């Protein structure tokens, strides 16, 4: 005759939704004085938290149902909106522009890229206007059919410029649980994103995931352990996007090589427009260099892994993106305070049967990249962010660590399984890194039979 | 040193050891994190620029307090306030689980046991609250 | 029958002390049993700050009331008891009514008005009595 | 035999109190899909039945004119209404030197001069375009500026800016309940024909009030609840004729109100997602919005009311109903919301009859109703709200369950007492149906003597 | 006499006053509200939450949590609800080399908890361990 | 063999910090009459404030790095900003402003200071402008030239907003109060000087009534020392520190704006009203203050006597006026009646006072309407005018001084005005208090264990 007994402090938990704490390192905080991440995620991280391996435990994970990435998406869009809140609006600028081709020391490829536009802006005094001028990139200007130009979204969207002093540079972030909650981190190597995980450990806060914004390629991210890992909610349904994590990074040397000048024009009391001043030197296209051999070798790895799910008699080809807006067509990113948009068509141009079909030992693939300043962040229609120009010359170096791919259709056994760049979903950008983690609510109370009864 | 969930894989009987860690964490985390929030940054002026941040965080904090208080009341109604292990006068039902002491407290983790009898939890609670009342009744008869 | 015996005299009414005391902060379970009232309620509270602070204020006041009463039971040494004798005699200054006249022919409500100016005095006396009792226990451990 | 203090916890004792009561309602199936504002608010369910515990041998002092409960909910509806209104487009650009003329498009004699065709350059929110814009208005919403035709402004302009109520939000009167937080309770008076003050004979405890439809009205109480088998009259001060007077009816009176004009809307683009809905043309003959009320129903009802009045003021006294005094339309007429539009009805056709000690059909009373699109909601100074137009013909059918009165006494002669419609303060609209209720603080802790001693 | 009135007194003389501090440890909220009853202007001029709005509720919840954390820290050692109680842990001379004549008398509590600051987490852990042992033993003792 | 006992409720504390909550007198609605300090300090005080004496208790205090001053700073900025946020904005009120000097029964000095300025104003309707005029002070308006073109000073960098009318910033005595678990310790050491353990300390529900007074270079409507004059400085020898001086007598000052003013309530937008300065009914005179001269002399005598202490026996001490710079730091800035008085203090600090081997002092004052309070945080708050004549009568209770760099000279140590850090204005009261957190739980040895 066994008897009921109630225990408190039981090691059990459930899946749940909650709110976590955005914490950052103190060094990056104090150095990045005016950055959004440092100041919002002011909570210092544990200088040395203890990870608790869950010996002889098994836990299931499903990174496609993970509430965390949704919360991070909401939090980042909220932070982005909050940073631009006290900055000035550019709706007084929406005036017809008198423009010309700048035509001043320009290479063959950049002809027609830049326009020199003059216009009438409001002064500090509401009864006085000023004739001023600036240079514009052609992606940010549209023509009137009747020299007669406007902005792309002059009469469509509310446009706001970033304040000059605030920084959006990504910094490593840790997400810490509230009390009653813990984070379970899956450490099993070659975890495909679904199912049980043998090597699991409990943590108070995640590691320093850097919240980089990106479209097609995953930058400054984390790497697989031994081999490239391919993960997809459904391997065969092409409706789902395919995530690639490399086991070796790839360096990208990218730049805007134009010694630019930032001018400051008074719109009104305390309102400053930030204009692109005259460029010092010649005018060349921005571009990103990548090692050719490193590139093909990475592609060799990813096709080797892909063949597991489509067969080693299956032709595997990479083509460039399908049409659409620039924001998903290209690879875009905001290193250096200006928004680069890179033609990836040089990449993803091959077919693979037995390694590559195609020396070049010192060859490097050069992606041309457009620039633009008015940005429809998060693919929201009707709102936009004007990046202020950055004086000087922009140089950036980055680690590619993963890719986003999609498959086309076509019902045929002689298919080529055409992979193309995908993405454009910031959720997918988060999900590439934060997959090893889930949150769990601790239920300390339990009941069991026993040898013991109350007297 | 065991860790907060260090006993999760340990067998149920062994896992019954050092329940103190999990009892105490629910509030030690609250106080420690709150201290590391208020001053260690000294940026509450910034965090409270946004009303919604304050509402979210404050709701979460009071919810944790509420959860702990809920558990304390549900132990008190069973006369289990102030104890981490506490027995009753209710006999076990094989309907909930027919396994014996070896089959339950050995070669089983608390997770498996929790999944085993989740859908009977509401039953047991009823019996437990029911049980406590009669003891009070008898005391009230002495009183 | 929550408060169903309010008009009942004390003798019968005291049989429903469990009924009333069970409802102390039943929102600690009910609101949790209401799934925090909705997902949409959570969205409303975050979207409109005013009801955020209002409903949050309601919850914290309820918790504060719960905890105040619980401490008042604790300092008297009456934790977890619906009823407890306290080693403090009764003063004729407070009620000169017959024991029959108080426990019958009289309801709790009338009694609360009857002792309206003196309950706090009784509470202070209870605090003093329990203090002396705990000091006595310490000395008895010493002796 | 000697008595000792003993602590009694769980004591059914209570006090009167004020507090933060929270709104609840039937969840239904959220079929209003968060369109109506009170499916964003009051989303906690009241789906379980009320407890309804009889307080045997208990009598409870109620005072509906001191019902603070009314005050909190009144404040709550004001705050919610403004908060709903705020995140919408500001029609402040439409406050302009407007040029107007008469419509004269198959208009009946009654509506001559009521509708104006107005136009002006107005605004585009694009710098120096001044695209002409025109629309239709009711004469109440527009006023001459000076001593084509005359210069005109919107009536609101001199008072405050105006916000357009978003078309995606409804204010339909779905019933709501008001539920107590923990530690409190609601006491419901079942003493039928409770005259509004004093002891209530028998009473129940509940967690929530019954379903109350928070209708807005000025003179007549609409879609309300009926009295118990007898017309009832209530007043904070019967003697003082300066107090409002509440009439609760035994039978409901049906009213069929209509705007018969088959009207359209014009969508005007003010800015980036800023859209204004202008009153468009009317298809067909233009007639007057008005209400039909069953004449026999009204006269029978008012005879019953007169009997109840005579109960207080004597059954040989002479009673008269006269129309309201002068003043703005918001207080003089019977005002209400029909599907979003705002009707303002001349109730002088109702309160006209006289009564004497008589013992010691399909004909309808017509009430012409004016239509006004600028609303000073809650009698607020400023904070104007622009009701958008609604397409087509509208027909509202409503239960009149009671009304408000004010008394002109007989003064010296004290022979005849005259009654006129009153109200306009929504506190009185609440108090009519919310009169059985009182919040109560529970105090479960107490002490008492007993022969038993501490063990 | 009143709150902290025995702070300068010896620990033995201040061993009972614990009650006054105890009441305040919660009853400050009573001073904050509900005895310092919220003025009718409260929440109409505190709709501007940034002043004295959220921050007051922060203060209240923080006080509540200090109370709960300490109360749980008591109960997890046993002795729930008792101002004073002994335990089964002997005193280590490492923590303090002082006599009752020197401890209960001649010295105040502020001095004392300063003098045993660094060891606090030590003693607490021992109490926790002690309580745990007892409970388990009793259950098996009650089973046998 | 001694055993562990646990004690709960121990009367101990540690240094602590937390958002203290306000408590107003709440004496009547006339003090709650649209004043920020009462309308928004909704909580009243205990009618009978309590104080518990702490026998044989010594407590360290440091009025510097004392958190409660920073709390008061954050609270004044927050209350100010939220009070004056929902108010009529004058942001479109920037055009070429056409000014001419007024001269009608005016003091030679006021010549130019006041100025009639015709102006193009907006109306309730977007499409109409109206020609108006207003008087302006030269501190408000700047000349722009290629001669009669002018603008407002702040219009090149910041937005101009009115203070809402019928809103009073008249200071009200506030009691800062400790929440649950916290306490306030009050020091009463005579001549405490602001640092070190207080000989006699007492726990108190709340601080005494502190008026959030805004004074510059000196202290207004504050507390008084019990005897002589107290000198306070974080580093007396460092010349970059501000010397807070607390008197045991108050000095009598009467400040006045004599001109009889009138106001025009112009409509600029829907519900938006602008308060313009109409013609002066009376004569034109400069604002000024009368200080009790003999009181001032004996005051500075006491101050110099206390200054000689810790600065050398029979050391020569001299006074001089402030340095140049912006008016908010060079002159006695303060608020009287709702208008901002900017007074020349040079007639107060002068001469040498070693003195070993009745009458009134007049201080001219300018009137400024547009105000950047604190470190350019007010953001062009525009003070609306007040009809009639303005008079205030005040007590100086303390001085803010700074010593020159005379360390290398070792002679004629010269003290000048100080200030500009408004924290001082509250430090001069908040030195008396400190915030602490009760640490109720502890342990101790005993004669016995559990049975
Ligand atoms: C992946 O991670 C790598 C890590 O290296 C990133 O690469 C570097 O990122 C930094 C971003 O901080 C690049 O640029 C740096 O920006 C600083 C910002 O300057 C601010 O302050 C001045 C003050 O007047 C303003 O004028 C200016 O507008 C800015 O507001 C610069 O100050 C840095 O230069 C300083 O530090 C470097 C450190 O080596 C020194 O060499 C310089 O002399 C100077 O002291 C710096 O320029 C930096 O250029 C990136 N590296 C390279 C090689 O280009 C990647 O951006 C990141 N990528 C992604 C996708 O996440
Ligand atoms: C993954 O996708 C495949 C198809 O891409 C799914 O297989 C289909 O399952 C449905 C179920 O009714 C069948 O009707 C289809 O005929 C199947 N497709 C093929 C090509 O045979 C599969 O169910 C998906 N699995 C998961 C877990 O999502
Ligand atoms: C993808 O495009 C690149 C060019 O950007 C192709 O490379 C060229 O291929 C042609 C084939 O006739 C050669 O003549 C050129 O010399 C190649 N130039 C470069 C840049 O190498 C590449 O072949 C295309 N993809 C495939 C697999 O055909
Ligand atoms: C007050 O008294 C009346 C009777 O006068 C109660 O009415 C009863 O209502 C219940 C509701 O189902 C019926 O079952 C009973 O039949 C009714 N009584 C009679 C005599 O028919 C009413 O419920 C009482 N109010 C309260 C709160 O108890
Ligand atoms: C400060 O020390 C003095 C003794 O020097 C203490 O004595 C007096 O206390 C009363 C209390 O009302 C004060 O009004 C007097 O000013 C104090 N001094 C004198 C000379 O009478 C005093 O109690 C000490 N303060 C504290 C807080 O302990
Ligand atoms: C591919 O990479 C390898 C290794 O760097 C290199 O030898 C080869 O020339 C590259 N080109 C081909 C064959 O794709
Ligand atoms: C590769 O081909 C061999 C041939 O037998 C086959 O067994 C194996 O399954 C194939 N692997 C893939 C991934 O197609
Ligand atoms: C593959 O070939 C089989 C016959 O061998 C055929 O039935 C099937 O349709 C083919 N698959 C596709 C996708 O065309
Ligand atoms: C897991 O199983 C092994 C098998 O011997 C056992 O020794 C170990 O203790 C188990 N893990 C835990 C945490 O008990
Ligand atoms: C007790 O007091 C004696 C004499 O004052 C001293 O020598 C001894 O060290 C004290 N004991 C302790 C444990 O401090
Ligand atoms: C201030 O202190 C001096 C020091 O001698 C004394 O003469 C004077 O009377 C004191 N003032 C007051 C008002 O007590």
């Amino acid at each position: 005759n066994l008897w009921v007994t109630v225990y408190y402090g039981v090691p059990v938990w459930k899946d749940a939704e909650t709110t976590l704490f955005c914490a950052s390192d103190a060094k990056a905080y104090e150095t990045k004085k005016h950055n959004v991440w440092a100041t919002h995620c002011c909570v210092p991280t544990d200088p040395n938290p203890q990870e608790i391996h869950l010996e002889n435990v098994t836990e299931e994970f499903n990174m496609w149902k993970n509430n965390m990435v949704e919360q991070m998406h909401t939090d980042i869009i909220s932070l982005w909106d909050q940073s631009l809140k006290p900055c000035v609006k550019l709706t007084p600028l929406c005036v017809t522009l008198q423009c010309t081709n700048v035509t001043n020391n320009i290479t063959d490829d950049m002809r027609g890229e830049l326009k020199n536009c003059s216009f009438n802006m409001t002064t500090e005094l509401r009864d006085k206007k000023q004739k001023v001028y600036s240079l514009f990139y052609r992606l940010d200007v549209v023509q009137i059919n009747e020299k007669e130009y406007r902005l792309i979204n002059c009469n469509t969207s509310a446009i706001t410029q970033a304040c000059p002093k605030v920084s959006f540079e990504p910094i490593p972030i840790h997400y810490c649980a509230p009390a009653g909650f813990a984070i379970l981190k899956c450490k099993d190597k070659k975890f495909n994103g679904t199912g049980p995980c043998t090597n699991v450990s409990t943590v108070q806060c995640t590691h320093g995931i850097k919240p980089v914004v990106s479209t097609q390629l995953l930058l400054n991210g984390s790497l697989a352990e031994e081999e490239v890992i391919i993960r997809s909610e459904n391997i065969t349904n092409n409706a789902k996007n395919i995530l690639v994590q490399l086991n070796e990074s790839v360096q990208i040397n990218c730049t805007r090589p134009n010694n630019n000048t930032r001018k400051s024009i008074r719109i009104g009391p305390g309102q400053w427009f930030y204009a692109t001043g005259d460029i010092i030197g010649d005018i060349r296209q921005a571009h990103c260099n990548v090692s050719k051999a490193t590139w093909n070798e990475t592609l060799g790895k990813v096709v080797k892994q892909l063949r597991k799910h489509f067969g080693n008699n299956t032709i595997i080809r990479f083509a460039n993106s399908s049409g659409g807006d620039l924001e998903v067509t290209t690879h875009s990113f905001n290193c250096g305070g200006e928004f680069f948009y890179c033609n990836t068509s040089g990449l993803f141009n091959s077919t693979w049967i037995s390694n590559t079909s195609v020396t070049g030992s010192n060859d490097s693939i050069t992606l041309p990249c457009r620039i633009k300043q008015i940005i429809n962040m998060w693919q929201r229609i009707g709102q936009a962010m004007y990046a202020p120009p950055i004086q000087g010359v922009i140089r950036c170096v980055s680690n590619i660590t993963g890719l986003i791919l999609t498959r086309d259709g076509g019902s045929t056994n002689s298919t080529t399984e055409t992979f193309r760049p995908g993405g454009g979903d910031m959720r997918d950008n988060w999900r590439s890194e934060l997959y090893k983690y889930k949150v769990v609510k601790i239920e300390p109370l339990g009941v069991a039979p026993t040898r013991c009864k109350r007297r | 040193f065991l860790g907060f969930l260090g006993a999760a894989g340990s067998t149920m009987g062994a896992a019954s050891m050092t329940l103190t860690v999990q009892a105490r964490n629910l509030l030690s985390g609250i106080v420690q994190q709150q201290s590391n929030l208020l001053r260690a940054p000294e940026c509450q002026q910034h965090l409270l620029k946004l009303t919604v941040w304050g509402i979210k965080q404050l709701q979460a904090r009071v919810l944790a307090v509420e959860r702990y208080l809920r558990d304390q009341q549900l132990l008190g109604i069973w006369g289990c306030s102030g104890k981490l292990i506490c027995c009753t006068n209710v006999p076990w039902n094989s309907t909930w689980s027919n396994r014996n002491l070896s089959e339950i407290w050995d070669n089983m983790t608390w997770l498996q046991w929790d999944k085993e009898i989740s859908n009977y939890t509401q039953i047991i609670y009823g019996l437990l609250e029911e049980s406590q009342n009669q003891q009070e009744k008898n005391e009230q008869d002495l009183l």
